[PDB]
């Protein structure tokens, strides 16, 4: 929830290095995806409304224990709100932050090998939104950085061209980039139209919406930062400065 | 605050002949008279002000001309008509008149239309309006570019509240600002922080002296709530000094203190050196006062004599008292505490302070772990005697006395230290030094102030009272900081380096009394509170001022161009740049009646005195070109403006107006003036008419009656009503919903 | 009491008398928990603790 809500580049990358890694994992065994379902959507219709399980719902599902596996976690962490099920990584992997993970070689995993093509497939990003797609190329374009696969990273780009045109322009070692970046990447919020406690239909949508319904209550309880009324309460570490710039950027 | 300026300069002026054949447009920016011999570019800058002033750009503004508008009759015109500039109409009866002076149709209907159209109002996307009128050139440029100096501190006030979000505590109240202010509110703030160290550093003694004194005077009104030699001597009358003094050891970095002992030390002395080592920061104890102490202490213990003392070390000092059976030989380095919040004209740094009577603020307890145990040690101890126990018992008692006392009001003082030191910035902490020695503690005054240290009472009147200094203190730095952008410009402007030449050091001395005299009279350039901080000393304000500036000269000290720099030096260049504009010129020629000179032939005027370019050829020869000083020294000046010449090297100052009736073109005075000592032009005056070309007493009459004429290029400032879309020029103003904000502060004053 | 969204805080002093704490416990005591922030909170347990 907290993740979904960071609406600029600015955020998204701040927050990710503040957060471990075992935030992107989680310790539910859950159920596996691309698996045919019949749900029961009873505000809508009597019989089971069918559907299909993906790794983009934000409910945790079993995950490979692997590389590929450990970094579609951390990108369906950011686009959905919840990773998946990949225990015993080890604590020296699950302290560290997902930026150092995504953009650091001193972590010592490997992801030179992967490929953005079944990633994305697996990841499934026809049924993305364009808030979803922005995410998880910020996340190619911070490994691709990481490994030296920017020439790679840019042909991906070119062969899929409407990815190209929603590409966020950025250089992962530069911090002016990132100031200067105006993208929309907020998936919750307060929202302009009218939101109700309803159901909807497919398991991404309801999923979805029950983070925006959450979002809601969140910002109106006591939990919420109200920068104009308490700004004098916060330490001197993490008030908003603008020399203020991320760690080796 | 910010001037809202309703209507825009544009300076010109119509001038059309009674027949109406011939008018033109001028800009009128006034005559400004310029000196030869002496630097162009100074005087420029003086003129420079002058021109801001007449302009209305010297203070900072904005623009408001959006509401200078009408609409006309007509339901298909929806436009907005701009009242603002030079008329239209004025520009349409010119050349409604001009038409009718050659017999052609008048001015159709559309073509009205379209000419009194020219100037209107229309937004831009950022809500701005911006506005197109008939203007002058030079105008235009300077305004203009006084707009954009003047908008780069014009901020939101969202973008204001962040730059200064970490200088705020949290003792204060948040001011709720109201909705509007939110969305289109702005503020005009300077936000670059001027250094006083160039001051600080020149005069370290006048400049710490006049802060620690200032200090103390706030400080001391703090409100607060064997052995007979030691017990006879107990006085609280100083202890409000003593009180600022322990204040100031711990707010600032070395600020160093001294105690002075008596000839024969006796057990008072003891216990004075024994509290100044445990209780006070060793950064405010200096090595030599630290010797001092060990030998104090060793003369008493040790019954010795100072003269045996006098030549042992630190080393060794510790070892013979240590032998004895005294364990107190050591100095303690206190704990700094780190402030809340970002110090005041420290941005991005972090403020930090001693914490009083060397108590460790995470162990709430004295920095040294063997406290305790010394104190048996000296209690148990045979000092100046063969048995007794007398001085160890006494000594015991009295430092107990002390541990307690500092253990219970550490609190308290240590508040008092970090609200004081919110006040200073970091540069004065890691600056000022105690110089002179001018605050020392009587051994009879330290050792009264820990055995009877007063509780710290905070009540509202010290809160109130600390809070009007803070308001004190940030207008007092701000007035400090201009004045020395003030000083560093005009010692880099008006001064050189030194030789060792008689000649060279008689210019200097001139040079700065003609500066310092200069500099203060009528209002002084210079505030009075940095003239306080050079006269503390007691030489006059006006000395120290001169002793000041010439330390700086020289200087390598960054100083950052203010918008109001910025824009008189444009104003200065274009005035260098473009002299026709401002009535003077570099270049005159003479030349005989019946020499033919191409000149300008676009107003109309009879023997116009404006060429586009003085000619280099005449009659296929180069022109002859005389300097002034040549020429005034001339004796055969009859031969030579026979052949005419050209006259350069010299800034000439001319005159001239234009006659809308038609006569003889000429000049008010003779051309030149010859005398024993030598040869002058008079000043310069042209009555200019316009030309009939068919009048044959006005055609004799120029050419017979005057025999020799007088050229200059062109002005500038002419323009032909033909081109009168070459003065067409956009002006922009920003949006009425904007709301100026003139406290931004963003807390109140309550706990 | 009757809209949730609204919050009470109060600044205390730079040296906190006993007054304060009386003032900070109170507030902790008898105001809703959710019409209190969690700075807000922290800054109530500062002053406590101070």
């Amino acid at each position: 929830m907290d993740v979904l809500s960071k609406g600029s580049l600015k955020e998204l990358l701040a927050h990710l290095e503040k957060t471990p890694l075992e935030e992107a994992i989680s310790y539910r065994i859950g159920t596996v995806p691309y698996q045919n379902v019949l749900i029961s959507r009873n505000e809508y219709y009597n019989q089971l409304y069918p559907d299909t399980t993906s790794l983009i719902d934000g409910v945790s599902r079993e995950g490979q224990r692997n590389v590929n596996g450990l970094i579609m976690s951390i990108i369906s962490y950011v686009v959905s709100g919840s990773g998946h099920y990949i225990p015993n990584i080890g604590f020296m992997l699950l302290r560290r932050s997902i930026l150092d993970i995504l953009t650091k070689h001193d972590t010592g995993l490997v992801t030179n090998n992967l490929n953005y093509g079944i990633i994305a497939r697996n990841l499934t990003v026809s049924k993305m939104n364009c808030e979803q797609r922005k995410r998880m190329l910020i996340c190619f374009k911070l490994l691709a950085y990481k490994d030296g696969n920017q020439n790679d990273y840019e042909i991906y780009l070119n062969q899929n061209i409407p990815l190209k045109q929603i590409a966020p322009n950025f250089i992962p070692g530069d911090m002016r980039t990132v100031i200067h970046n105006q993208d929309q990447l907020a998936i919750v919020g307060i929202p302009a139209y009218r939101l109700t406690q309803s159901t909807e239909l497919s398991i991404r949508d309801d999923n979805a919406k029950s983070y925006k319904l959450g979002y809601v209550d969140w910002y109106n309880s006591n939990s919420f930062l109200r920068e104009r009324s308490e700004f004098n309460l916060i330490r001197l570490k993490d008030r908003d400065t603008k020399y203020g710039k991320l760690n080796g950027w | 605050e910010l001037i809202k300026v309703p209507t825009i300069p544009h300076n010109l002026v119509l001038i059309q002949s009674d027949n109406g054949k011939h008018a033109l447009i001028k800009e009128d920016l006034g005559q400004w008279p310029v000196e030869t011999g002496i630097s162009l570019v100074n005087q420029a800058g003086v003129f420079a002000v002058q021109l801001a002033n007449k302009l209305g750009i010297d203070k900072p503004f904005v623009l408001d001309a959006g509401s200078n508008y009408f609409t006309d009759t007509s339901f298909i015109d929806t436009r907005k008509y701009c009242t603002d500039g030079l008329s239209p109409r004025e520009i349409q009866k010119a050349l409604n008149r001009q038409r009718a002076y050659y017999d052609r149709p008048e001015l159709t209907i559309s073509e009205n239309k379209t000419l009194l159209s020219q100037s209107i109002i229309y937004p831009d996307a950022d809500g701005n309006d911006v506005s197109i009128i008939f203007s002058g050139a030079m105008s235009h440029a300077i305004f203009t570019y006084a707009q954009s100096q003047w908008n780069k501190n014009i901020i939101k006030l969202d973008d204001y509240i962040r730059e200064i979000t970490l200088t705020v505590p949290k003792q204060y109240r948040p001011r709720r600002f109201k909705e509007i202010e939110h969305t289109h509110g702005y503020v005009y703030r300077e936000l670059n922080q001027g250094s006083l160290l160039p001051l600080v550093d020149a005069n370290l003694k006048e400049s710490s002296s006049y802060y620690f004194k200032k200090l103390m005077s706030s400080i001391s009104n703090v409100p607060v709530d064997h052995v007979s030699m030691l017990t006879n001597r107990l006085t609280t009358a100083n202890a409000p000094t003593v009180r600022a003094i322990t204040v100031l050891t711990c707010m600032f970095k070395q600020f160093r203190i001294g105690m002075t002992y008596a000839l024969d030390p006796n057990i008072m002395d003891v216990a004075a050196a024994t509290c100044m080592l445990l209780f006070r920061p060793a950064q405010s104890i200096s090595d030599e006062q630290y010797r001092y102490c060990l030998q104090t202490m060793a003369v008493f213990l040790t019954n010795t004599t100072y003269d045996i003392v006098n030549n042992d070390t630190i080393d060794v000092l510790k070892m013979k008292l240590r032998n004895q059976g005294w364990p107190f030989v050591e100095r303690y380095n206190a704990v700094e505490i780190d402030m809340s919040v970002e110090p005041l004209r420290s941005p991005g740094q972090v403020g930090r302070y001693y914490n009083p009577f060397n108590i460790d603020p995470l162990t709430k307890k004295h920095v040294e772990d063997r406290l305790e145990e010394f104190i048996n040690q000296v209690q148990v101890g045979r000092f100046r005697n063969a048995s007794g126990n007398a001085v160890g018992t006494t000594l015991a008692a009295f430092l107990r006395a002390c541990r307690d006392k500092t253990s219970a009001n550490w609190r308290g003082y240590s508040v008092l230290v970090s609200r004081y030191r919110s006040l200073i910035p970091n540069e004065l902490f890691e600056s000022l030094r105690n110089i002179s020695g001018e605050y020392n503690i009587n051994p009879q005054d330290e050792h009264s102030f820990f055995f009877a240290l007063a509780q710290i009472n905070a009540d509202d009147e010290f809160i109130g009272a600390i809070d009007k200094e803070s308001a004190e203190y940030l207008d007092e730095y701000a007035t400090l900081a201009r004045d020395i952008s003030n000083s560093l410009t005009l010692v880099k402007a008006a001064f050189g380096p030194l030789e060792r030449t008689s000649g060279s050091i008689i210019n200097h001395a001139n040079n700065l009394n003609k500066v310092i005299n200069h500099v203060f009279a009528d209002k002084p350039l210079i505030s009075e509170t940095m003239l306080k901080i050079l006269t503390i000393d007691g030489t006059t304000g006006k000395d120290g001022y001169r002793n000041w500036l010439d330390k700086l000269v020289g200087h390598n000290y960054p100083v950052y161009v203010e918008p109001v720099v910025n824009i008189m030096n444009f104003i200065s260049a274009r005035f260098v740049a473009d002299s026709s504009y401002f009535g003077y010129t570099n270049e005159i020629m003479i030349m005989p009646n019946h020499i033919n000179v191409p000149v300008d032939d676009r107003f109309g005027f009879r023997d116009s005195p404006f060429c586009t370019s003085l000619p280099r050829t005449i009659m296929g020869n180069d022109v002859r070109r005389i300097s002034y000083n040549v020429f005034s020294m001339m004796e055969d000046i009859d031969d030579v403006i026979s052949e005419g010449f050209i006259l350069y090297d010299a800034y000439f100052n001319f005159s001239y107006d234009i006659m809308t009736t038609d006569g003889v073109t000429r000049l008010k005075e003779d051309i030149l003036i010859v005398t024993d000592t030598g040869n002058d032009i008079k000043p310069i005056h042209f009555y200019i008419y316009f030309e009939n070309r068919n009048d044959k007493k006005l055609r004799y009459e120029s050419k017979m009656n005057v025999s020799y004429r007088l050229y200059i290029k062109t002005p500038a400032c002419l323009l032909p009503l033909s081109d009168y879309m070459r003065a067409q020029h956009d002006y922009v103003s920003p949006s009425s919903s904007r709301v100026y904000i003139k406290d931004p502060a963003v807390v109140y004053t309550r706990s």
